[PDB]
């Protein structure tokens, strides 16, 4: 058991591979491509540095175009994974429309009812976590009287 | 237990990168780190140990 | 570092284990302490989603 | 015990050489001066250069740095009976005089780092920037009791005297006890010198009386006095005799070559130094080279003015250099210090801390005279918030507690940065309030950028490449002796030069025609004064100052 331990911390103190001036140059048409289709900043930052363990792998002295082909495998999961089951309309307009403009009577309309509206508008209550904590950072005039003043005066 | 590609994964941190010693400032992350999820009932947690 | 219920865990560690794991470093929020211990440790998280 | 000494001959010798060593008679009476001034001015606390202490007796100079408390107080008698000799009537009002110590010693200058156990009982001069302190209160050193049944008087020196030799009731002579007033306070490092690597070190002073006032927290001040141990372990304190202030102000030759425009524009090279690793947002980069320098001192006589505090956000998306150029400024920072989010410490605030009273100076305190590097700003709490606000205004921290009022400097400069909540795009809506902060105050900043990822496939090219060529198989201190040269340098407006500026601040305003315009003359000043301090001139140039209009010009887009 002991003895498989050590060899993968071997080659960790050997190699310790570099970014190639010439071979990358033409890898970089690849990733225009790629980068095509903050999703993807970040992706370059990160498939380079997993990159980096293959060349270790295989006591490579320099990257080669092969390592990419294997950072592909990994991101055809990630595709699916993106779904985590876009759009700027549905996020803060929806929220702020149905706030006041679409009921101006405002009872039976506060805190502690107002998830069941969250429901028809296929929002989760994890999502509303987010907006409702964050409301109050929104200078609601309306949200702070009811929020504040019940929550220890009653 | 568990899926082909997953394992796939875990050999890929341990290894691990290289953090690029830059002169020029601050120097390169170079470290990838891997959240675990997927379905639950399986007993997955103890797997991972 | 193989972390067990992440999401378990206390918010006091967490506004400081963000910075860490991308500056590699822990650093000390405290009045005027400055010290930053060295963090290159590499996170394996583990939590139910 | 009540044993005494007759005429010890080490005590008596101390005094008659001191009390010749003052006795500037042979000379032009500097000391005597100074004594005539002192008693004018009605101080009580003499300060000795240790150097002329070193020319007239070598000999008195190393006693007194070996051996501090019998020294001090054969010399603090010297003074009496000088004064006493000078003007009998002064020395009469007063009970006893005290002596303070300025100059230059050889091993004894250290700092709190280097301050070890070694230096216990001699002493010390300790530099640093102070990081707490407490309220005024007094400490009784010589209570008188009389008792009328007895008509016996008795004093003590420093369990307090309650009872007379037979229990009988001791009502105090309050006028005739003397009281004087006391104060804890403590230090750290300078940051620039203090390595982030180990842990710090903390040395408590104790202030004495016309002390209490004379250090504030936040500055920075250089403390000397007796290193003792107040009673197997043992806790170090420092009892002060002077406290000066501070005021934060070989390679001079090779920088004025690098300031001559004959050869090539240093200013453009310049700004692209500073964020080596990160592709364009190159008129960012300008403006923070820009927030480096500025200057930030007027002459300010007992009040206050406009000054050049003004501080430069950076909002954008994630991974998109918007976290990384705070960490760039922040390593090659002068005078700088690094606090981030929460904070929790109090940010701006001295929180009074309890169960000790203390009031730990926070980041904006414990940074005068720099510059602030703060990251995810929206994560500070609404007081920290509010709080904030009030420092940039007037340019001082306000703090009102149980019985504590403050007054801290806060000639600080902020740099900070703050992820778009969850607007990732962020143009539909104003930025005023669409990047989670919520006050319009948001317009009392220099600058707000915006750095989203538009699709722009043309720069997509370069930003790529750039990252893969930094290896560099095949300039770090020059930015830092330059900030040195333009902090004694007031590059002085010229209106004449000026004007040709001003005349187009309108066409500023006027654009909107085909957030704030009423603000922008502060900035144009800040700006302008930036361009020629990195030139060393001391008169602003109409090209300089013309760059200057451009970055405002594409500062609003």
């Amino acid at each position: 058991l002991a003895k498989l331990k050590k060899f993968i911390a071997y080659c960790r103190v050997k190699c310790g591979p570099r970014l190639s001036a010439e071979a990358a140059e033409k890898l970089k048409n690849r990733y225009i491509i790629m980068r095509s289709g903050p999703i993807t900043v970040r992706q370059l930052e990160a498939i380079v540095r997993i990159a980096e363990a293959l060349s270790k792998m295989k006591l490579q002295p320099f990257a080669t175009e092969a390592d990419v082909e294997e950072a592909l495998r990994l991101f055809q999961v990630s595709t699916l994974d993106a779904a985590l089951s876009q759009e700027d309309q549905e996020m803060l307009s929806r929220i702020e429309k149905q706030l006041k403009r679409r009921f101006a009577i405002g009872s039976q309309v506060s805190e502690h009812s107002i998830i069941k509206d969250f429901t028809k508008q296929k929002y989760p209550e994890h999502a509303i976590h987010k907006v409702l904590q964050l409301m109050l950072r929104r200078g609601e005039i309306q949200h702070r009287m009811q929020r504040k003043v019940l929550y220890r005066l009653k | 237990f568990g899926g082909t590609d997953m394992k796939k994964a875990i050999a890929c941190l341990l290894f691990g990168g290289s953090r690029k010693r830059l002169p020029d400032g601050l120097t390169r992350r170079g470290d990838i780190n891997l959240l675990m999820l997927g379905d639950p009932g399986t007993a997955k947690s103890q797997l991972l140990k | 570092v193989c972390i067990d219920e992440f999401d378990k865990m206390r918010e006091d560690d967490r506004v400081a284990i963000h910075e860490a794991m991308e500056q590699q470093t822990i650093s000390i929020a405290k009045a005027g302490i400055t010290t930053t211990l060295n963090s290159r440790c590499s996170v394996l998280a583990a939590a139910n989603s | 015990a009540g044993t005494v000494v007759l005429d010890d001959v080490e005590l008596r010798e101390a005094q008659r050489d001191y009390l010749d060593f003052l006795d500037d008679e042979e000379d032009q009476g500097i000391y005597q001066s100074k004594v005539r001034e002192l008693i004018s001015d009605n101080q009580y606390r003499l300060i000795v250069n240790v150097n002329d202490l070193r020319r007239k007796n070598e000999k008195r100079a190393n006693r007194l740095l070996n051996n501090a408390f019998e020294e001090l107080v054969a010399f603090q008698r010297a003074l009496k009976d000088f004064v006493a000799s000078i003007d009998a009537t002064y020395a009469k009002q007063y009970e006893e005089f005290y002596v303070g110590l300025e100059g230059s010693f050889g091993s004894k200058h250290v700092s709190p780092r280097t301050l070890t156990s070694c230096f216990l009982s001699c002493v010390v001069c300790v530099e640093g920037i102070v990081t707490k302190c407490s309220l005024v209160r007094p400490k009784v050193v010589r209570s008188v009791h009389y008792c009328p049944a007895t008509k016996k008087t008795i004093e003590r020196r420093y369990v307090y005297p309650t009872k007379d030799e037979e229990n009988n009731p001791l009502e105090t002579e309050y006028g005739l006890s003397v009281y004087k007033d006391h104060q804890t306070i403590t230090i750290q490092e300078m940051p620039e010198k203090a390595p982030a690597g180990q842990l710090p070190r903390s040395v408590d002073v104790i202030l004495d009386d016309d002390l209490v006032d004379k250090a504030k927290p936040g500055d920075r001040v250089q403390v000397v006095g007796t290193y003792r141990c107040l009673p197997g372990t043992f806790r170090t304190v420092l009892i002060a005799c002077n406290v000066k202030q501070m005021s934060k102000d070989e390679d001079i030759a090779k920088i004025k070559k690098f300031s001559k425009t004959r050869s090539k524009d240093i200013f453009d090279q310049l700004a692209k130094s500073l964020a080596p690793s990160i592709h364009g947002h190159d008129y960012v980069k300008k403006a923070i080279l820009c927030l480096l320098l500025g200057g930030v001192e007027r002459d300010l006589e007992n009040g206050s003015h406009i000054r050049g505090d003004i501080n430069i956000l950076l909002i954008g998306d994630p991974s998109v250099a918007k976290s990384q150029l705070l960490r760039y400024v922040l390593c090659t920072a002068p005078r700088a210090i690094p606090t981030t989010g929460r904070g929790s410490s109090g940010v701006g605030l001295t929180a009074a801390v309890t169960t000790d009273r203390r009031l730990e100076a926070g980041a904006m305190v414990l940074a005068d005279r720099g510059v602030v590097c703060i990251d995810e700003f929206d994560k500070m709490s609404d007081m920290d918030r509010t709080a904030i606000h009030e420092v940039m205004e007037q340019g001082r921290v306000t703090i009102a507690k149980a019985g504590i009022h403050a007054r801290l400097n806060a000639r600080c400069s902020v740099l900070a940065a703050a992820n778009p909540v969850y607007g990732r795009y962020d143009q539909y809506k104003t930025p005023m309030e669409n990047i989670g902060l919520q006050d319009s105050l948001l317009s009392r900043f220099d600058l707000l950028f915006i750095m989203l990822d538009q699709m722009d496939p043309e720069q997509d090219r370069e930003i790529s490449d750039h990252v893969l060529r930094m290896h560099r198989y095949r300039s770090a201190a020059f930015m830092k002796k330059y900030i040195h040269v333009a902090k004694i340098i007031k590059p002085v407006l010229t209106q004449e030069s000026a004007t040709y500026i001003a005349e187009e601040y309108s066409r500023l305003r006027s654009q909107d025609s085909m957030p704030v315009t009423a603000r922008t003359l502060e900035t144009l000043i800040r700006l302008a004064t930036a361009h020629a301090k990195a030139r060393m001139s001391k008169t602003v140039d109409l090209q300089d100052a013309e760059e200057a209009v451009e970055l405002v010009q594409y500062a609003y887009f």
